[PDB]
RNA sequence: GCAGUCUGA
DNA sequence: CGCCGCGTCAGACTGCA
DNA sequence: AGTCTGACGCGGCG
């Protein structure tokens, strides 16, 4: 039907083409009888008939003469539906500037006339003249001249010139200028200017002029002379039942125009004085602008509510405009809503649906089955049979919903599992019953939630609901490969109670023939659920051939775990239940069953677990009482010790021996120590019971306290809240965050008195007000991520690439935060993984690293694996299915056609509501290695490093790195390289507050440029008494002191030059300001001695990493690899210079002087090394160390935010976003391609252009890839429907109008707008036929 | 609340809101993303065209459901045509291209 | 409200995740039956026909 | 009866292909005059279609072969 | 009459619903005493004493 | 249809 | 200095042209 | 246009 959407400016003749007649009168309807007025905003003559197939005058009333026009009144006899499509037009008596192309920064009219907006706005609103044609005078074209500067020009140059004002003047300027000549005139001024500050404006204007000439538009179309009129059924004038007419807003904003225009059409015939037609043209201009976009010119027109009228442009933008409100999501028939209720008898695939709802939702299906089975003869008879609810209607309905899934949805749908399809079990209540296991996936709890039910109508939609969306297919999370269908807080308590053991339980020690005898013994009452017993258990093991092998042996178990073995499917081991099963043990049991046996045994096992956990939690009688919160008897003692200590701190402050600062800090520290002692005493009293064993002896076992069992199961609560029930609530905080120094020494079993409670309320309301206002940030970040990534689909089985990021376990100091197995499970290797014994391939090139390959990696102890990733994927417009990895929710390689972008954005933005708002001590034993080292062996023999970016790592027995630290400049370490270390040993030492400059090779120190009083000060402190020298700073000197730079150099005992190893450049150390040197001239120094001393998160962090925002004080990186120097100084900035050995040497950096610059004149830097300490900007990382460094930086800095809160997100989902951020490139060399220099293009465009240009041996373009924030990269897509529906709609629509763009519907949103099958998933197979049958 | 079919809005031809007006539940933006994260393109197309906005598609779909034929004939939603008219009521010539 | 005899215990999953399991004698004794009064208006209009 | 389509997914190695193949066969059964190849067990045509998929009786290749054969033999019925 | 979940107590530390539950039991245990004395038709001396 | 208010998750 | 954004779904009640 | 106006945000971005 259509393959793209075209957009451009509308010619006046095109607006007359759309139109079906001119609207001349502002009257909307007739008040006497409610017929439309002739030539009104509602006119049956123009906009079509008011009733179906009848004329407005009645002279024609049936479709016998359909297509006629009546001739008594001019109304054409057609369907009334044509009132939604037929437009009108107002012929503006004067031209009128379109406010979008005038005010939507940058102003296209201003940018086209090379005229400032603050002056075009003056010319347009009749406050200044402008000269259309200059002539032989000082009346140059774009000159504005105020009226008093005009009437004197009336005589200065007569009538040889013509100056005008208003939209006529601007239209004459636009219509008069020539595009093909003006851009040609500008192209040489751009090519000739060497200050790029003007080249920016020149290329902006050249882009605009080339866009106007390339598209078919003309400039003078940015000034309306005809105004289109929306069809009247889209600004409906609803008759109120109250005897009144409720008006639209446009109907005012049109009427308000049609008056003034009409009024002006009189003043052009009455020839009224030109001042009053000036004021009327100004009013008409501002009225048309108020119609198109209200409030762009400040004070907005408001009618009758003291509230601004709604524009035409207010109809299409914002959260309430068409795009987000009616097009991207819409209300939906065959849908219902109700409260949800648990219903634990359910199976994982079904849900309870009320009969009263399933009778309404399935109504046309029921009509069909009634007419089919002869129980009715007409849809009205069947409608009567259904609304009477005869007893056969229910037998019909039980068939109509037999295998028919319904979708259940609970808003907010934070992630993919928020919509799941279940089979309806007709229940009799009014509450939708929802299986307990899917609540975690929904985030649903039964304290009043509601759900929407939707009915798939078509066979394709029912099969999609059954094969893709059914809840038995969604047991794994798409964010990470861990189960989402996990037993929760009553099943874990039931199975925790069942699996535990007690020491003298009833029936201990006996020997049982199997699990069946254990269940018989339990239900008979002859043995306890915890009787430690010997049961002969038979377990089935998967052999290599694939089949199961039975093994039978007498396990030492309890009666409970033996009973639980009856529901565990065959392929699993016994040790999976031979333990007290917490929550994590149960989720691990389910994950093991999914990995070993597959989906169907797991979906059966989950239901069996749920049933048995509920059953035995009921049998448990597990109940919380006031005696379960056992307060430790030491508490009232422990507190009354800390209350003493604060006294002997307070009596020190009253004695003035301490300031308020350290007094406050020590009081807090001792109160936190007392809090930890109280909580430790509580937990140690609570986690242990004393019981008499079989021999009558006493014996300690783990407690059976109800609070403790709920805590230890992971069922509900944790020691952090058991602490508040039975310990002390501890130090609470102020509204500002400064923690109040006297804590809540009382807990919730005792009473908090009124002051402790008031203090508690501070943090309580901070938490609640934080939750109420950070959901907005989380939702907005989720929406930005979806709209940056909506169109990314897997479109290929393999891109054939060889590169990919190197995955290593994250180490943040002494400990691993994630092993390699977490970071490579499910990825495909990019290059061969070979054993630590070199050249023996442990893993071939392209394998999907599943669990078997991953534990194979870990037992052979490989620590760094190259891995394919979406940022490195060669596929144009998509991702190949190998460069992505595993489908996390399924556990196999990803299907071709998955919308991985939406999955990534949802997986990232769903946990967003859980985020908020000196020497090195080696921990483990291993072999120490040093990397990126520039080091020296000092005169004391120990190792002293003189690098700044060197690191120190530990290597265990296996070759893997276990810990890593950063050794600063001037760090002197007390160990050797390769030296084995024990636990606790300090390896490296340094001065945290100063940098020492280090001797390279021994010899005499010799001072150069050391004139006293001008560059140096010889001083000594009365507290130190020791002489020293300090180099004069910039503030310590006048002009002439900065000219002479001090220096040192090493001169050996014969007075000759000594050379640093590697080059014959002398051993100079150039001295910085405030360099404190203690040593004297003429002394001989040794290699390794220090010459001189120079002294020194949350959700917005993720929103600022994805928006790639430059930090406040960025770390300056070395632009090229070369040799450092300092050329010139003191014009606000010191000019660092990196001269390489090859290529064009000179590069310069104007570094601010105050910035601590940790590099010196002599040493080298490589490309992208840190010149100054600080937070790196991501743009600079991308520019200087490649896309791999910037994706590694963003992945790590986002996962440092998510891991802090315990959130797990597989980092594919982050690379998928980074791939969409660095999606644009910038042409650095045009090559033989058509892109102009410095122009930002799509990366896929330039890459395929290089491909096709290298296809015939020519030279292809070269580029620098950009990094854009998610908002800027969302608004810079090739689609204007994906970027106009996101945000900033007027910008996107005006730039796509003046550019003449074309949206070819290649994304997911473009096809959702227009009602098509998305190119993802089951629509992908369609969207390919559409291509392989239209591109041929 | 439940609704198979009922009255529809006037400008956009989508269903009304709330059990007072016989409702119809909003399939908002996040639910459209949730369907896009599955491959449920046909479910999504029927949520967009024949359940709400398509004015011919929904009557054809109703007669099909009654006739035991679970097949949609989806066209263009009426809101998209409303959006085209509202963008053409600016000075901007947006147009479907074949 | 009314004084109900509550026990604190998990019962076969019917009190799962903030749910409440009520005996039938709380419905028989009408302990929580409430009366609601709805006002419906039928306004006779003057129409042009 | 059908509770999980995992068996029918190994036979048609894609989930977005299972939906299209099963919907084509289910429409052949629902509005065509065609009969199931498995015993109709009081199922819907969608579930019958999936039960045919999982027993190797139906895939897109078999559907195309059968449609080709029926098209040719109905073109043969022209006297 | 109603069965509530104990796992809603220790997570959200609303212990006041346990103590109330223990007091509302005691406060009813007194009632069941008087209900006995009113059914045995004890003297008002014994009722007043209790 | 809109605005205001309140509420629920 | 002006412009652009600032979660989702839902129920109720008024008053308004 | 006179208000016996409202303002009384914030944080990026260009
Ligand atoms: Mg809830
Ligand atoms: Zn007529
Ligand atoms: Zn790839």
């Amino acid at each position: 039907e259509f393959d793209a959407i075209k957009i451009a400016l509308a010619s006046p003749d095109m607006i007359r083409s759309w139109s079906f007649g001119e609207v001349k009168k502002p009257e909307t309807i007739n008040y006497r009888t409610f017929k439309p007025e002739r030539d009104g905003l509602f006119c049956a003559r123009i906009f079509g008939p008011v009733k179906d197939y009848e004329c407005l005058c009645g002279k024609y009333k049936r479709l016998k003469h359909r297509g006629v026009i009546c001739e008594k009144c001019g109304v054409e006899v057609t369907q009334t539906k044509v009132r939604r499509e037929r437009m009108g037009h107002i012929e503006l008596a004067s031209p009128t500037a379109h406010i979008w192309f005038l005010k939507s920064l940058p102003s296209r009219i201003g940018l086209l006339l090379d005229m400032p907006l603050r002056d075009i706005e003056r010319v347009l609103y009749f406050e200044s003249y402008v000269v259309i044609e200059g002539g032989m005078t000082n009346l140059e074209r774009q000159q504005i001249l105020t009226e008093e500067q005009y009437l004197d020009a009336l005589e200065e140059f007569g009538d040889e010139f013509d100056a005008k004002m208003g939209a006529e003047a601007i239209q004459a300027l636009l219509k008069s200028m020539d595009l093909e000549q003006e851009c040609e005139q500008l192209r040489e001024e751009l090519n000739e200017t060497n200050s790029e500050t003007k080249r920016k404006k020149l290329t902006k204007r050249i882009k605009l002029l080339e866009a106007f000439v390339q598209s078919g538009n003309k400039p003078e179309w940015m000034i309306l002379t005809v105004l289109p009129v929306l069809p009247p059924d889209l600004r409906p004038l609803v008759p109120l039942d109250g005897g009144r007419f409720a008006t639209s807003d446009l109907n005012d904003l049109y009427r308000r125009v049609i008056n003034r225009n009409n009024r002006l059409k009189r003043l052009l015939d009455l020839a009224a004085p030109d001042i009053i037609v000036r004021n009327e043209k100004r009013m008409l201009q501002e009225a048309v602008d108020a119609l198109l976009d209200n409030g762009r010119r400040g004070r907005a027109i408001t009618g009758s509510n003291k509230r601004p009228l709604k524009s035409l442009a207010d109809m299409i933008k914002g959260k309430q405009g068409r795009f987000r409100q009616n097009l991207l999501g819409k209300r939906v028939d065959y849908s219902g809503r109700s409260v949800i209720t648990v219903g634990p008898y359910l199976r994982l695939h079904q849900c309870g649906l009320p009969k009263k709802m399933a009778l309404e939702l399935f109504k046309p299906f029921i009509y069909g089955k009634l007419e089919l089975r002869g129980l009715a003869t007409t849809i009205k008879a069947a409608k009567k049979m259904v609304e009477r609810e005869e007893a056969v209607v229910w037998d019909i309905l039980d068939e109509v919903i037999r295998e028919h899934p319904v979708l259940l949805n609970r808003a907010p749908t934070l992630h993919r599992l928020g919509i799941q399809a279940f089979e309806p079990v007709l229940i009799e209540g009014k509450a939708i019953q929802l299986h307990p296991l899917v609540c975690a996936a929904y985030n649903a709890d039964f304290d009043g939630d509601q759900m929407a039910v939707h009915v798939p109508l078509t066979l394709e939609a029912q099969l999609e609901a059954r094969a893709l969306m059914m809840s038995t297919n969604n047991i794994l999370s798409p964010a990470n490969g861990e189960p989402i269908i996990v037993p929760s807080q009553d099943v874990v308590l039931g199975l925790y109670y069942m699996t535990r053991d007690c020491v003298n339980a009833k029936g201990e020690g006996m020997v049982l023939t199997g699990p069946k005898e254990a269940e018989r013994l339990y239900r008979s009452g002859l043995a306890s659920l915890h009787a430690r017993v010997k049961v002969r258990i038979t377990e089935y093991e998967k052999d290599a051939n694939g089949e199961l092998v039975a093994k039978t042996s007498l396990k030492d178990t309890t009666v409970g775990r033996a009973i639980l073995w009856m529901i565990v499917p065959k392929g699993l081991p016994y040790s999976i239940v031979n333990q007290a099963l917490g929550k994590k043990a149960i989720s691990k049991m389910l994950n093991t069953c999914y990995r070993i046996l597959g989906l169907k045994p797991t979906v059966i096992f989950a239901d069996q677990i749920m049933y048995t956990g509920f059953a035995y939690a009921a049998r448990s009688g597990a109940s919380v009482g006031i005696d379960d919160m056992v307060i430790p008897e030491k508490k009232h003692e422990i507190i009354s010790e800390a209350e003493a200590e604060v006294a002997e701190i307070q009596e020190q402050f009253q004695s003035g021996l301490v300031t308020a600062g350290e007094r406050y800090n020590k009081v807090i520290d001792i109160w936190a120590a007392a809090n930890d002692r109280v909580s430790k005493a509580m937990m140690d009293n609570l986690q242990t019971e004393t019981v008499i064993n079989r021999d009558g002896q006493e014996e300690k076992q783990v407690s059976f306290n109800s609070i403790y069992m709920m805590a230890d199961s992971g069922a509900r609560g944790s020691a952090a809240q058991i602490r508040q029930l039975a310990g002390m609530r501890g130090l609470m905080a102020k509204p500002d965050g400064s923690i109040i120094e006297t804590p809540i020494t009382a807990n919730f079993r005792e009473g908090l008195n009124v002051l402790q409670y008031f203090i508690s309320t501070h943090g309580a309301r901070k938490g609640l007000a934080d939750t109420a206002l950070k959901t907005a940030n989380s939702g907005y970040l989720t929406r930005r991520l979806v709209d940056v990534a909506q169109d990314l689909v897997v479109t290929e089985d393999d891109c054939g690439t060889h590169e990919g990021i190197m995955m290593t376990p994250v180490i943040e100091g002494g400990d691993v935060k994630e092993p390699l197995r977490d970071r490579v499970l499910g990825r495909v290797t990019a290059e061969d993984v070979l054993k630590p014994g070199t050249a023996d391939i442990l893993v071939p090139r392209n394998t999907l690293l599943h669990e078997q390959w991953c534990d194979l990696l870990e037992e052979n102890s490989v620590d760094a694996v190259k891995v394919r990733s979406v940022v490195s994927c060669d596929t144009d417009f998509g991702v190949c299915a190998h460069c992505y990895g595993r489908d996390l929710a399924r556990g196999h390689i990803i299907n071709k056609g998955e919308a991985i972008g939406v999955i990534a954005a949802q997986s990232i933005g769903e946990p967003g509501t859980q985020l908020t708002m000196s020497s090195i001590q080696v921990k483990n034993k291993g072999s120490i290695k040093l990397s990126n080292v520039k080091s020296v062996v000092n005169s004391s023999g120990k190792l002293v490093i003189t690098s700044r970016n060197t690191e120190l790592k530990l290597i265990d027995e296996f070759g893997r790195t276990k810990e890593s630290y950063k050794v600063p400049y001037g760090a002197v370490l007390a160990k050797g390289d390769g030296e084995q270390v024990a636990g606790g040993e300090t390896v490296a030492n340094w001065d945290p507050h100063t940098m020492p400059v280090i001797t390279e090779v021994s010899g005499f120190v010799r001072f150069t440029d050391m004139i006293d009083g001008q560059t140096i000060t010889r001083q000594t402190d009365e507290l130190t008494g020791l002489s020293s020298l300090v180099v004069l700073d910039s503030a310590e000197r006048t002009a002439g002191g900065k000219d002479l730079r001090p220096a040192l150099k090493i001169v050996d005992a014969q007075g000759n030059d000594v050379l640093i190893p590697g080059t014959d450049m002398p051993a100079q150390y150039f001295l910085p300001g405030k360099a404190i040197v203690q040593l004297e001239d003429g002394v001989q120094i040794s290699s390794g001695d220090t010459l001189a001393r120079i002294p020194q998160g949350g959700l917005p962090r993720v929103a600022d990493l994805f928006e790639a925002r430059r930090p406040k004080e960025p770390a300056i990186l070395a632009e090229i690899s070369g040799i450092v120097s300092f050329g010139k100084e003191t014009k606000g900035k010191r000019r660092l210079v990196i001269t390489p050995v090859d290529g064009s040497d000179p590069y310069e950096e104007m570094i601010p002087k105050w910035r601590q610059l940790n590099v010196f004149e002599g040493e080298r830097v490589e490309r992208g090394d840190v010149i100054s300490d600080g937070p790196e900007a991501p743009h600079d990382i991308l520019r200087l160390r490649g896309v791999h460094a910037v994706t590694r930086y963003i992945v790590n800095e986002v996962q440092d935010v998510y891991r802090l809160q315990g959130v797990k997100i597989n980092d594919k989902h982050i690379e998928v976003i980074v791939r969409q951020m660095l999606r644009k490139a910038t042409i650095v060399n045009a090559g033989s391609s058509d892109f102009l220099e410095g122009e930002q293009v799509e990366y896929s465009r330039v890459k395929i252009a290089n491909r096709e240009l290298e296809a015939n041996g020519k030279v292809g373009a070269t580029y620098s890839r950009d990094l854009l924030g998610i908002t800027k990269a969302s608004l810079a897509t090739e689609s204007f429907i994906s970027a106009a529906s996101f945000q900033e709609t007027t910008r996107v629509l005006t730039e796509a109008a003046v550019a003449g763009k074309r949206d070819e519907l290649r994304g997911l949103k473009e096809n959702v707008i227009v009602g098509r099958l998305i190119p993802a998933g089951t629509g992908y197979a369609y969207h390919q036929d559409r291509m392989r049958r239209r591109a041929a | 609340h439940a609704r198979s079919t009922g009255s529809y809005s006037l400008v956009t031809q989508q269903p009304l809101g709330g059990k007072a007006q016989f409702g119809g539940q909003r399939f908002g933006e996040m639910e459209v993303w949730a369907l896009e994260a599955y491959g449920a393109a046909y479910t999504l197309q029927e949520m967009l065209t024949v359940k709400s906005d398509d004015v011919n598609g929904r009557t054809k779909m109703y007669k099909n459901i009654v006739d035991g034929n679970h097949q949609m004939e989806p066209g263009m939603p009426e809101s998209f045509n409303v959006l085209l008219k509202e963008i053409r009521s600016l000075g901007i010539n947006i147009e479907l291209e074949d | 409200g009314q004084n109900m005899r509550v026990a604190f215990m998990p019962w076969n999953g019917y009190n799962f995740e903030d749910s409440i399991l009520v005996s039938e004698r709380v419905v028989q004794e009408d302990r929580f039956t409430t009366i609601h009064i709805q006002e419906l208006a039928c306004v006779s209009r003057d129409t042009k026909l | 009866a059908r509770v999980t389509v995992q068996d029918a997914v190994e036979k048609i190695g894609n989930r977005f292909d299972l939906v299209l193949v099963a919907a084509r066969r289910a429409r052949q059964m629902q509005v065509g005059g065609k009969d199931p190849l498995v015993p109709e067990e009081n199922d819907k045509t969608t579930v019958i279609a999936l039960r045919e998929i999982e027993e190797g009786l139906i895939n897109n290749q078999i559907l195309d072969v059968r449609e080709r054969q029926e098209q040719q033999e109905q073109e043969a019925a022209e006297l | 009459d109603i069965v509530l979940n104990p796992l809603g107590v220790p997570s959200r530390m609303n212990i006041g619903q346990i103590l109330e539950t223990h007091l509302g039991m005691a406060a009813k245990g007194i009632g069941d005493k008087i209900n006995a004395m009113l059914k045995q038709q004890q003297e008002v001396a014994k009722l007043r004493e209790f």
